[PDB]
């Protein structure tokens, strides 16, 4: 139940065999705060990004499903406007390497068979009232502008 | 009530030696009566959310 | 400081030679140590005093108390060089044998490499120097480098030839290669010295009880079983001396199964190490292999609090995936599925290629309600391994749980 603050001045540079497994590494370099965030999310303990747009925030996103398409569990993109969870789903699209991408719109969702969920703050409300299929299936869900 | 299980042999044992247990909790598995345990039996009258 | 140093009662000096029922009254060294405090701290730029007050702590027993007087033993001259200007040749030489073996011996693991370049500054004239053995000594044998390590042993000859370790080394730790009689007749060699019966004398006899008793212990090998029973002299020796010595019986423990094959006392072993700590690789995979397979996981589940508790301990268990089940399947059938799945995330990380972390995560991911992921795990264990029998099973009981008899009846034909 603890919040510790960390400094940002401190780094494990052992980014090789810190992750075990072959999980992703990128040929642009990651921010050194940000690979420490990643670090974080392998041990079980929560998160909290308070950064700034355009700036490297998708490092949490990429291995929000790296670690959850390895490790077998899924993830909710929860954004509340609906052009983002487009945007962002284009975003998943592109960016990662054949990934089971899905979106939840009002007539019917795009993708049935997803790993990768996205829908709106009022349809993430409608799992939990409902009962729903993917909050058995989900443990690290992602929550966009808070 | 009673339930069919089987563990493992001993050491590195992938599947050979097995004992058997018996579990008890609540009630029923299903969503009529409550069944918060997350454990449930899924019916065929559910979408993929809503 | 220096004089009561010339007429101390340790160290080689006294004070007869430089001159030119009922207690004692002669000088001793409790005098000495009340001036190090008050007097020596006052005055600035008084190196000679450092560099004593230094090494009399540094060898006996203490790389710890000597440190606050090292960074200012550098701060003293090498700021008063500017107003006062005088010669250094000989600073580089001795901080580097103070400065550098305080990091090497006090800190195991971490800083060994302290000193970089000022042991290549020594290492040029004179073919190195008593700290450009002590201090890389550990650098070329214990990290395991064998390109001088092998054949620059005895480039302690410059200072001094007849010192009584520095000469064994040659065939202790190159023990590996063939030059087994040779290393313990070097290490016969190197025992006359002290032979105590106290904790601050007695600690070297202490660590060679288990320097020979490995040499001797492998001589064996590299046919016959003679030196092999005879080995427990010196390792029960080494349990005797100094208080409490772990490295004794898990050492030679798994070493009991290897020719006589005597296992009945490799239970007692282990059982012995349970009293000093027996935090290493042996000790726990035994300790599971008798109680896992009784079954009683229980007792196995003791272990996790120093199997990879240890920290040390993790970087030469990180190959295979054995440290993290016997952890993680002590959770399973005790019934406690949450943590199940961290240590088998870990275990899967580093084995790819395997059943029972897979199918032993998915037996957890089955039991907490994560269904639709135990289909995905169960079927790459049907992709991994050939055609695994127990893996069929469980998916068709997670196929039926969720509804579908698509493939059901299809699996099932196979089982």
């Amino acid at each position: 139940e603890w919040a510790h603050v960390v400094d940002l001045n401190h780094k494990i540079e052992n980014f090789d065999e810190l992750i075990p497994n072959p999980a992703r590494s990128w040929p642009f370099e990651l921010d050194t705060f940000q690979k420490e965030a990643v670090y974080h999310l392998e041990q079980g303990d929560s998160v909290f990004v308070a950064a700034h747009t355009s700036a490297g925030k998708t490092v949490v996103a990429e291995y929000a499903i790296a670690m959850a398409h390895r490790n077998m569990t899924k993830t909710i993109y929860t954004s509340p406007i609906k052009a983002l969870s487009n945007q962002k789903f284009r975003d998943f699209k592109e960016t990662f390497d054949d990934v089971n991408i899905g979106l939840i719109t009002g007539d019917v969702q795009i993708n049935p068979d997803a790993n990768c969920l996205i829908m709106t703050t009022e349809i993430l409300r409608s799992m939990l009232y409902r009962g729903a299929d993917l909050i058995r299936d989900v443990e690290f869900v992602i929550f966009d502008e808070v | 009530r009673t339930s069919y299980q089987f563990k493992r042999t001993g050491l590195e044992g992938k599947i050979s030696g097995y004992k058997e247990e018996v579990d008890l909790k609540e009630v029923a598995n299903a969503n009529a009566s409550n069944s918060l345990s997350i454990t449930r039996s899924i019916n065929h009258n559910q979408n993929s959310v809503r | 400081i220096l004089y009561s140093w010339l007429s101390s009662k340790l160290s080689k000096y006294d004070i007869k030679s430089l001159e030119s029922d009922d207690i004692e009254i002669g000088l001793l060294e409790e005098e000495v140590v009340t001036v190090l405090t008050e007097n020596i701290v006052k005055c600035k730029n008084n190196i000679l005093a450092h560099r004593i007050l230094c090494q009399y702590y540094l060898l006996t027993k203490e790389y710890e108390a000597a440190l606050p007087y090292i960074k200012n033993g550098i701060s003293l001259i090498a700021y008063n060089i500017k107003d006062l200007g005088v010669h250094l040749p000989l600073t580089k030489r001795e901080f580097s044998l103070d400065l550098a073996t305080v990091y090497t011996y006090v800190d195991a693991p971490k800083d060994h490499n302290a000193a970089l370049k000022l042991y290549d500054n020594i290492l040029s004239g004179d073919f190195s120097n008593i700290q450009a053995k002590m201090g890389k000594g550990i650098i070329f044998i214990e990290r395991k480098n064998w390109k001088d390590a092998m054949t620059l042993l005895t480039q302690v000859h410059e200072q001094s030839p007849n010192n009584l370790e520095v000469l064994s080394e040659l065939s202790w730790s190159k023990a590996h290669m063939g030059y087994m009689d040779e290393a313990l007749a070097g290490l016969d060699t190197v025992i006359k010295g002290i032979k105590g019966m106290d904790l601050r004398s007695i600690d070297f006899r202490a660590l060679n009880l288990w320097r020979q008793a490995k040499v001797y212990i492998m001589k064996h090998a590299s046919a016959k079983q003679e030196n092999v029973k005879c080995a427990f002299k010196l390792l029960i020796q080494s349990i005797k001396i100094l208080d409490t010595f772990a490295p004794g019986f898990s050492t030679l423990g798994d070493i009991y199964c290897h020719y006589y094959k005597d296992h009945l006392r490799a239970f007692k072993c282990y059982f012995k190490a349970f009293d000093l700590d027996a935090g290493d690789y042996t000790a726990a995979k035994y300790i599971t292999e008798t109680y896992a397979s009784k079954p009683n996981w229980q007792a196995a589940s003791s272990i996790a609090s120093r199997l990879i508790k240890g920290e040390k301990a993790k970087a030469e268990l990180r190959s295979n995936n054995w440290p993290f089940r016997v952890v993680g399947i002590a959770h399973l059938e005790k019934q406690e599925e949450s943590d199940s799945i961290e240590w088998f995330q870990s275990a899967l990380r580093v084995d790819p290629n395997d059943v029972e972390s897979w199918v032993g995560l998915g037996q957890a991911y089955h039991a907490c309600g994560r269904i639709e992921a135990s289909i995905k795990v169960f079927d790459k264990a049907i992709q991994l391994r050939p055609s695994h029998t127990f893996a069929q099973y469980f998916k068709a009981i997670s196929l039926c749980d969720v509804g579908e008899y698509l493939e059901s009846l299809d699996i099932l034909e196979k089982v």
